[PDB]
């Protein structure tokens, strides 16, 4: 019957701000005796997840005093205070009052700083994946922020569609930026057919788009 | 001093079994509760069930979407905790984790396991070196790497020039092509003029297929 809402799914802050995460039970869970058994977790990228409060408002062992949580019967809070790096990752709350148990949805924390443009690369195929009959082509945009941006991939100049995928790197633990790679796949006859294949792209930090280009010669 | 290890998980054909353990120590095991969470790639963590400690009869609960498929058992001499998982889905795809329920909480997790049920069969990976091609734009810093492509199933590690390589290094996370097979690119920053002089090497690890492969990235 219980149902857990987290919010907000997402939540950007800076550093040294102020993060706070609510969570919402349908349904009261506090105990007779007076114990109310809703904690919070934290799952950094990569490794697994960490207790972090107990008991609604208890500090786990190794929780430096910044984090804090809060809140009555049905509405519960954690609060971050003068963030930093490390405590980038996905918070948790959970309820443990009744069966069966339930995790909130969830809360990805990133840390917002100042925008960056991006370093961008081009990368040909290599004539060893030729003899294939696949040529994959690798658009390279390194360390920039935010993470939104947009890749067009043009072939003879002709705008290409479908046939791309992104992947973007986790928030760099140093500078807080991000990398994202491109990849246009064609068929190795559709690769030796054109001649100038071009990444071009736009970016908050870039005035006018930047584009990189080669050609198959 | 507390310490749970997982074991157990892999690649199993739908519909299949496979049996997850985890090995406790530094505790009293038959005094708590204990554990299992899954969490499938860019999910959420979900709650799957728990087993009770000795002042309960170690009785089980479970969560709607395992209960009558997954059961939860433990080797008390052994201090050894198991998840039985019997008619695998896909949608049981997931790194799984067990708890110590302790702090009135879960206060101490596995490592995680990794669980993949797939007809797909164990296929080793291609490696092309990703090299800046005759225009080289007359800046400072050139990059450079390797594709990992169509493997299956994940995951594949990368390395560069053994592990001596690491600053400026972006090995991004896998993607799942209009096929069924995942590939990668992993890629490093150096200097324009470092190119030719020197040699970049990109160390491809990929256990699931007991592949092992040495690219060099010549330009």
């Amino acid at each position: 019957e219980l149902v857990m809402t987290q919010t907000p799914l997402s939540l950007p802050v800076s550093l040294g701000d102020q993060a706070s995460i609510s969570c919402r039970s349908s349904q009261s869970i506090v105990h007779s005796n007076g114990n109310t058994y809703l904690e919070w977790y934290l799952q950094k990228p990569g490794q697994s997840p960490k207790l972090l409060i107990y008991k609604v408002s208890n500090r786990f062992s190794g929780v430096p005093d910044r984090f804090s949580g809060s809140g009555s019967g049905t509405d519960f809070t954690l609060k971050i205070s003068r963030v930093e790096a490390e405590d980038l990752g996905v918070y948790y709350c959970f309820q443990g009052s009744h069966v069966p148990r339930t995790f909130g949805g969830g809360t990805k924390l990133e840390i917002k700083r100042t925008v960056a443009a991006p370093s961008v690369f081009i990368f040909p195929p290599s004539d060893e994946q030729l003899k294939s009959g696949t040529a994959s082509v690798v658009c390279l945009l390194n360390n920039f922020y935010p993470r939104e941006a947009k890749v067009q991939w043009k072939v003879d100049n002709a705008l290409q569609s479908g046939n791309s995928q992104e992947s973007v790197t986790e928030q760099d633990s140093k500078d807080s930026t991000y990398s994202l790679s491109s990849t246009l796949t064609l068929s190795k006859a559709d690769y030796e057919k054109h001649k100038v294949y071009a990444c071009e792209v736009t970016h908050q930090g870039l005035s006018s788009p930047v584009t990189k280009s080669f050609n198959r010669g | 001093q507390v310490q749970l290890v997982e074991s157990g998980g892999g690649l199993v054909q739908p519909g299949g079994s496979l049996r997850l353990s985890c090995a406790t120590s530094g505790f009293t095991f038959t005094d708590y509760y204990m554990s299992w969470v899954r969490q499938p790639p860019g999910k959420a963590l979900e709650w799957l069930g728990f087993i009770r400690n000795k002042a309960n009869g170690y009785t089980t609960e479970y969560s709607a979407s395992v209960k009558g498929r997954f059961t939860i058992s433990r080797d008390n001499s052994q201090s050894i905790l198991y998840l039985q998982m019997n008619t695998l889905r896909a949608e049981d795809s997931a790194t799984y984790y067990c708890a110590r329920d302790g702090s009135y909480a879960m206060d101490y997790w596995g490592q995680g396991t990794s669980v993949t049920v797939s007809s797909a069969s164990t296929k080793g990976p291609s490696v092309f070196p990703l090299a800046p091609s005759s225009k080289s734009t007359s800046g400072g810093t050139a990059a450079l790497g390797c594709l990992v492509k169509d493997y299956f199933p994940e995951p594949v590690t990368v390395s560069w020039n053994s592990g001596a390589l690491t600053s400026g290094v972006h090995t991004f996370p896998a993607v799942l092509q209009s096929s069924g097979l995942y590939s990668l690119s992993s890629v490093v920053t150096v200097p324009s003029s470092s190119l030719g002089t020197q040699t970049y090497i990109c160390n491809v690890n990929h256990k699931p297929s007991n592949t092992k492969v040495d690219k060099k990235v010549e330009p």
